[PDB]
């Protein structure tokens, strides 16, 4: 079905009407979404059928109809947008300068912006347009709000 | 089963509200791909 580059609402008729249950982007014939939202199951486009390619239940990423694409990374210096496209909303940009998440392993990029469960797998931008990473797996803090990781693949 | 509806283009946009603090967190990663906070 649709295959144009952009933004894209992840939908199921499972549950009561017509839920959003998360958010992906369409890049170079490939959908980009995290794992938490599909779970890896298979996704219809009108009447075109998306498979997954490529998944990881740790990093919460999957991709369809190909390998992952988005290889830009957050500079550690700027500030960056959040295409928020929240359910039964428009889509929205929204700046930040992001956080760190410090781990074991090394620093990854944090933005603290809490939107709904269904905004998981929303596009964060660099002032290129270039996707960066998603939103939608992180971390309650020690104030209640929600801080998610700037989650970014990798391109082989 | 699931489906796609186009919801608009990756671009960026001067202008945009500006929002959000930039807390660094120390945080742990699980095999489950669950975040948690170390303290
Ligand atoms: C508690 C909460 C609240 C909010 C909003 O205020 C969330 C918004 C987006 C997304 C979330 N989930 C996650 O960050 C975890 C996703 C997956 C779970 C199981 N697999 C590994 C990641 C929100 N979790």
């Amino acid at each position: 079905g649709e295959t144009t580059d952009g933004v894209y609402r992840v939908m199921t008729r499972r549950l009561l009407g017509s839920t959003q249950v998360g958010v992906g982007v369409m890049q170079e014939g490939v959908f980009h979404t995290m794992w938490h939202v599909t779970k890896g199951a298979a996704l219809r486009s009108g009447e075109g059928r998306l498979d997954p390619y490529w998944g990881d239940v740790k990093q919460d990423l999957v991709s369809y109809c190909g390998p992952w694409k988005l290889d830009a990374a957050w500079d550690g210096l700027s500030e960056v947008q959040l295409l928020a496209v929240p359910p039964g909303e428009r889509a929205k940009n929204i700046q930040t300068l992001p956080g760190i998440f410090k781990t074991k392993d090394g620093d990854i990029g944090a933005v603290a912006l809490d939107y709904p469960a269904g905004t998981s797998g929303s596009p964060i931008l660099d002032k290129c347009g270039r996707v960066i990473g998603l939103y939608g797996n992180g971390v309650v803090i020690k104030n209640g709000s929600y801080v998610s990781a700037i989650t970014q693949g990798k391109r082989e | 089963d699931m489906y796609i509806e186009r919801a608009g283009d990756i671009t960026w946009e001067k202008d945009a509200e500006v929002t959000g603090n930039s807390p660094r967190l120390d945080v742990a990663l699980d095999e489950s791909g669950d975040f948690s906070l170390v303290e």
